[PDB]
């Protein structure tokens, strides 16, 4: 047979490039039930409406988009934008959970509405002012995967809440005091992750305890991995939130005020200059030939 | 002060810290191959027999946000999933998913019979007026 | 101190500083350095001469950009 529009050719050779093959190409070098019998009750209804019918040929039909979002969530897709940004290699070290409680996080500000954290949002540093709210008996953790100054697997806690009894935090264990964004300039965005913890039983986390307030980097930073095995028989990961944060006036303030130190300004650092080595002695060497290779010709 | 210690080089491993910034990679090479491949994420839309389909789509090929409306929650509220209604809607759903996703730039490449499609335009309106950029940022050397 | 630098019209400056920011270091000063030739003078020489240059040589879509991706934030960040 032959293809009688361009894209069959196309969508046959795209699909033909993406499945490996014996012979060397560029992509191996670079590269319930119950439910449904509902769902087809409303489709019927759906479709047999008339009114419907007359919008489809008048191109009038719409939709309340707020009940699709609703309904969509919601774990598998949860869990595809952690793993795309990499806080699965760096908070479990590969370790792979489908978020199964639809956990949502949003940067309060003010009084009037609350910042969202979407999952690979940008929130800037000034709008994390203050501590955002998280909506059994578990835990819940903040993390800067990338914020770390020195060493790049360590990363440092906002602030850390253990034994959550059921949802309401306020009764949770302030291990960590809240820290506002301190992400360093020149790097870009920065991603921070919220994640939230089956606890299997109510476990003292003295190990985990800090001093209220503290403002040493030395004590903040820790690993999400060696801190979950030490707990992983008890944690079983369940929610996900994560935002990017660039640098701002009030990262500043934060690196300054509280944590003292001096912001940190980074940027790729480019190699030593190249130098030609001339030799000494330009034995039966003319001025034509050193012309060209000089500066001056 | 402990704090002030830090190593002389930052340690990002955001994925999209480069993309973001706009100094990722993006395919220069394929020189005897059309289209170029110099578009971080693509939007594929995939138009079947009895339903519609977007997707946006990295250079590897995996799809980070996907809207179809074989998906349970848009389809309920939607009459037929052929439609012109349902690429406008999908566009939207799509938009938000890529809202959802935190992905606000995406290049799109139609072909000439899909951009003269009416359903694809207004499509391609839903994603203008969600914000969804059709255009990606330049990349920086 | 290409800012600072009196003997160059301020014209002539701001041109300078736009055309050879990548020259300019963090303190505002303009460097520029010679290592091609086996003779110091000669380097020198070279320096003066790309300054001479630069004096009489001196004598948008991104920004747009920077607004829809803030705009499309503002817009993605709708979950209340």
């Amino acid at each position: 047979e032959k293809y009688r529009s361009f894209e069959r050719y196309r969508r046959r050779a795209e699909q033909e490039a993406r499945a490996p093959h014996w012979w060397r190409t560029y992509r191996e070098h670079f590269v319930r039930t119950q439910k449904l019998l509902e769902r087809k009750h409303f489709l019927r209804e759906l479709r047999a409406n008339v009114e419907e019918e007359r919008a489809a040929r008048l191109r009038t039909a719409s939709i309340p988009l707020e009940a699709v979002r609703a309904e969509w969530e919601g774990p598998y897709h949860k869990q595809r934008l952690a793993e795309y940004y990499g806080l699965y290699r760096d908070l479990f070290h590969g370790a792979t959970f489908v978020p199964w409680v639809p956990l949502h996080v949003a940067y309060a500000v003010g009084e009037e509405d609350l910042i969202p954290v979407y999952h690979g949002n940008e929130v800037t540093p000034t709008e994390a002012s203050r501590a955002p709210e998280v909506t059994s008996l578990w835990t819940l953790l903040f993390i800067n995967l990338d914020g770390h100054l020195l060493e790049p697997d360590a990363e440092y806690v906002h602030w850390l809440l253990t034994n959550i009894p059921s949802n309401r935090v306020a009764e949770g264990q302030e291990t960590c005091p809240y820290l506002p964004p301190f992400p360093a300039r020149g790097s870009g965005f920065h991603r921070f992750a919220f994640l939230l913890f089956k606890q299997d039983k109510p476990i003292n986390f003295s190990e985990d305890t800090r001093p209220s307030p503290c403002y040493q980097l030395a004590q903040r930073t820790f690993r999400t991995f060696d801190f979950y095995k030490r707990h992983q028989e008890a944690m079983t990961p369940a929610g996900l939130a994560f935002f990017q944060c660039r640098w701002d006036d009030s990262v500043t303030h934060t690196f300054h005020q509280l944590l003292d130190m001096r912001e940190p300004v980074f940027e790729f650092v480019r190699p030593p200059p190249y130098h030609p080595k001339q030799k000494r002695f330009p034995h039966e060497q003319p001025l034509r030939y050193l012309d060209r290779y000089r500066d001056s010709h | 002060k402990e704090n002030e210690a830090v190593a002389p080089e930052f340690t990002n491993r955001n994925p999209r810290n480069l993309e973001l910034l706009g100094v990722a990679r993006k395919e220069r090479g394929w020189a005897t191959v059309w289209p170029n491949r110099e578009f971080w994420h693509r939007l594929r839309v995939v138009k079947t027999q009895h339903h519609v389909e977007a997707f946006v789509e990295h250079l590897n090929g995996q799809v980070v946000v996907s809207a179809s409306t074989r998906e349970w929650a848009i389809k309920k509220h939607l009459y037929s999933t052929r439609n012109v209604v349902a690429c406008e809607s999908i566009g939207r759903v799509l938009a938000q998913r890529c809202l959802e996703a935190g992905i606000n730039f995406m290049v799109y490449q139609p072909t000439p019979w899909e951009a003269s499609s009416d359903s694809i335009k207004r499509l391609q309106n839903a994603m203008t007026e969600s914000g969804v950029m059709l255009r990606e940022p330049r990349r920086i050397y | 101190h290409l800012a600072s630098a009196d003997w160059i019209e301020e014209p002539v400056r701001q041109k300078i500083a736009l055309t050879h920011k990548n020259k300019i270091n963090k303190a505002g000063e303009l460097v520029l350095t010679s290592e091609s030739s086996r003779y110091q003078f000669r380097n020198l020489a070279e320096c003066l001469q790309k300054i001479r240059d630069m004096i009489a040589e001196a004598s948008d879509a991104r920004l747009q950009r920077l607004r829809i991706e803030k705009m499309n934030r503002e817009r993605l960040r709708q979950k209340r």
